[PDB]
């Protein structure tokens, strides 16, 4: 248990996961699916992905 | 090196197709010949030729499990280029 | 993102802003000239929502401050906290305003400099392209910030129709009429704007002050130094959502949603208990959270003059419990199963009613997450005991021929009295109306 | 190789390529009459791409200067950089040429002088074997520069057909017309000759100037001696893909040709932001390439009198910004990314945009090798405010019989007025229609 601790930080991990997946700060998601939306009303192209990365970009 | 045999041989047919446009436009006072519009007209199904074939590996870098410096070069001209 | 542009107008608005802004440097860990601490970003995740963001991690203040008064902006730059405030935002230095004491001067003042007003206060508004909205920080007391509050809640309606308007307006004192008179000509006229032209308010009664002024704090002479430590506590309370990072309602548009039943039904009640600083040596024992929750609506913390026995025909349909810091939250759902075996809200029999009880990590420090702390946003039907207590006192200065010749000379040529009266009286009916 | 000949010409032309040479000596680490320090060559790779070749390591100016007015080189000759300059290659000691303020007078003196004019400045063009181009570092404003200037722009264009034009031109000031009133005639002759006789300019405004001038330089008596260090910067800013070793567009005909949307729209907007000497305290503490090309698309650098509101139905069609020195190349991809995010150029509706931004390493100096730079190329099609604004002054002028009479004496028999009206015209409406 100390060796992720000086490298990888596992149960860090754990914690970091719980503000994406289960949404614990808001702030991350809330300036996400603002600027997200403009995005979703329309229907998904093969010209979808290429954004998406950098809309996450600009929220984080 | 992107892709072995398709995007090296798109890649390939891109600067084949544009080499005919120097021939083409090297003629003495190009756009009014007869010639310079009948060669003309091969090179215009050929450039569409080039970005549809461009527009299939898109598709492939959306839909994705093959690389992923693949895929942040190639959309980064195509957000250049579709924007 | 979430940036919100605080109005701060008047004699009374620009003193309980001033502290609001002092209030923040102390519970961010920032100093106004400089960062001498790194408790800004490991302990508070968000500083960016009500400050302007950063240049050099200096977090310039979003604030406007116009006052016809220069002798509330001449007590700031002696203060080490003035020199956050910038000098190219609001104001230079040497500035002034009337002479003056009328309602109808900052009335008649909003279109004079119409084209300075409307420069740098809109020069903040493009530098985030998702604006949340503006509240006006402003005064009913006097004519300072009731005759030039009313203008900017009209031109700024269409202006801008896609924000969020929501004040946190002080009302005036009424215990004697001898220093001010004209206090329910220029009270009602704000209060018509404050329905129509504007969707919430937040009331602060100045009656229900000195109420608590001498419950536990123990003053024989009331002064005005006072009326700054209930004010800017509350305002910082109610954007711990906002502020650090909460979840659910954490933007101002989130909580005022889920409390206002109608237009023209906005009136919150505002409850805050801890104010006292030698509660401090037994909250070392684990003070839980099933005993913070049952005194707030008990009728001891409020800041609204009301009946005591209009109760029982009134029903409360909106409740808001705020926890901050220390909550423990494993009893937390164990202090809301406490709320229906009571039943201290009335509710409403022709619709839900609902207790909502939200948390947020307050400031790393001492005094912030030691003792618990809550704040109370009520919404009780009982309001209109103030709207009978301001409208008998409105008519019945109107037969007494006060303020009829020495009020209609400038700007006023037809008996707009019975306009007020009229639409506080469609708020007062439409209020027990809702309870069908 | 890739030999350029500058044609400095004028009274103002002559001044701002003056300092454009004394530029380049104190970044090529080299002296005008000597070579003192071996920073020449370790640290450039490449001088010889505007400079002549050496012959004894001493880089002659590849320049040219004439002008009617004696005074703008009397003023040279007592500096120490005029030794770099050689008394054979243009004029020898006591030059002189007309009274002389006219455009009709350099018009004229051009087929007069036309066998000397064709003679000395082509010496220079067979000493390489494949020439770039000419550039016209020439002005609008007076007589001396426009008048001269129109004639070289026709006479060049088929005696060295295959060659690259694109001048860096100056446009005159429009605060008042009492000194000068000749201003909208010969401005708009010129501007003729800078669409179907040239290929490309480079536009350059005065009233621009003193809004710059005033911004952060902090003067008050405009002076013409500052109207060199805003200009002999971002021309050596040109050319830093050209002279120090780059790899894409390291040619003039590289940067030009992706920009030019089409002939006759070629005005190219220019902006440039270091130009304050006390940034340099906290440039120590790795300011990055991330803050750099967010205020370059904001209208704050620009050199270009164009309207705040004309934004909105106009579209960006080419944008370049252009870092220099230390870029840290592995955040550049970063700032790139940040770009579609905002929008902050509108692009056109048929067909793509481009924002092309390249790197080039500068001087081994050390106000250079620590301070990021931006240069921007900018292709906006509100540029027709400038057109719109130079026609207006112009048919008002016509109708008050101005200069009808004092101006057809010499040389001119046939109402041309008009036949610079509609081309104005036609590259007015062609700009608006290119976004279908």
């Amino acid at each position: 248990l100390d060796v992720l601790n000086k490298n990888y930080n596992l149960l860090e991990h754990m914690q970091a996961m719980r503000r994406y997946l289960l949404l614990g700060q808001g702030d991350f998601i809330r300036h996400l699916m603002d600027l997200l939306k403009p995005e979703l009303v329309r229907p998904a192209t093969t010209l979808y992905q290429h954004n998406l990365t950098g809309i996450l970009e600009t929220a984080v | 090196f992107i892709l072995l045999k398709p995007v090296f041989h798109c890649l390939n047919e891109i600067l084949e197709l544009c080499h005919s446009f120097c021939s083409l436009v090297s003629q003495n006072l190009g756009p009014l010949d007869e010639r310079g519009a009948g060669q003309l007209d091969i090179l215009v199904k050929g450039f569409s030729c080039q970005s549809s074939l461009l527009f299939r590996i898109l598709s492939s870098v959306r839909n994705h499990q093959i690389n992923p410096d693949l895929a942040q070069l190639l959309l980064r001209l195509d957000y250049n280029k579709y924007y | 993102p979430r940036e919100i542009i605080t109005l701060q107008l008047g004699q009374c608005g620009n003193q309980i802003g001033f502290e609001f802004w002092k209030q923040l440097c102390a519970e961010h860990g920032i100093s106004p000239e400089g960062i001498v601490e790194e408790f800004a970003t490991e302990g508070t995740d968000r500083k960016d929502v009500f400050f302007y963001q950063a240049d050099d991690e200096h977090y310039i203040p979003r604030a406007v401050l116009l006052d016809l008064e220069p002798r509330v902006i001449h007590s700031i730059l002696n203060s080490p906290y003035a020199n956050l405030y910038n000098p190219e935002n609001i104001y230079l230095s040497e500035h002034g305003g009337g002479a003056g004491n009328n309602w109808a001067s900052g009335f008649s003042q909003g279109e004079k400099i119409h084209e300075d007003i409307f420069d740098i206060i809109d020069r903040e508004a493009d530098g985030s392209d998702s604006l949340e909205g503006f509240v006006l920080c402003h005064s009913i007391a006097g004519g300072t910030g009731s005759g030039l509050g009313s203008y900017l809640l009209e031109r700024l309606n269409d202006r801008y129709p896609k924000k969020l308007v929501q004040t946190y307006s002080v009302f005036p004192n009424q215990d004697e009429m001898s220093h001010v008179v004209v206090q329910p000509y220029n009270s009602l006229l704000t209060l018509k704007r404050l329905t129509q032209n504007a969707d919430c308010v937040v009331v602060l009664d100045n009656t229900a002050l000195n109420r608590i002024a001498t419950d536990r704090l123990h003053i024989q002479n009331p002064s005005f130094s006072q009326i700054n430590q209930l004010v800017s506590t509350i305002m910082s309370a109610s954007t711990t959502t906002l502020r650090y990072p909460g979840y659910m309602n954490n933007d101002l548009i989130g909580l005022i949603a889920s409390l206002i039943p109608t237009p023209r039904l906005h009136f919150l009640m505002t409850g805050y208990t801890p104010l006292t600083t030698d509660q401090s040596v037994a909250s070392v024992r684990k003070t839980t959270v099933l005993d913070v929750m049952r005194r707030l609506l008990q009728p001891k913390n409020v800041m609204v003059s009301t009946g005591r026995d209009r109760q029982t025909n009134h029903c409360y349909i909106a409740i808001l419990n705020i926890i901050q810091g220390e909550v423990d939250p494993t009893q937390v759902h164990k202090s809301l199963q406490r709320i229906r075996e009571r039943k201290l809200a009335n509710f409403i029999p022709w619709g839900p009613a609902s207790i909502q009880v939200a948390l947020s990590r307050k400031s790393p420090y001492l005094p912030s997450a030691h003792r618990v702390s809550g704040l109370m946003m009520a919404n009780h039907t009982n309001i209109s005991s103030l709207f009978e207590r301001t409208c008998r006192q409105y008519d019945k200065l109107r037969k007494r021929e006060a303020f009829l010749e020495q009020f209609r000379k400038e700007d006023i040529f037809k008996d707009n009295f019975d306009e007020l009266d009229n639409s506080r009286e469609i708020v007062q009916q439409l209020i027990d109306e809702y309870h069908a």
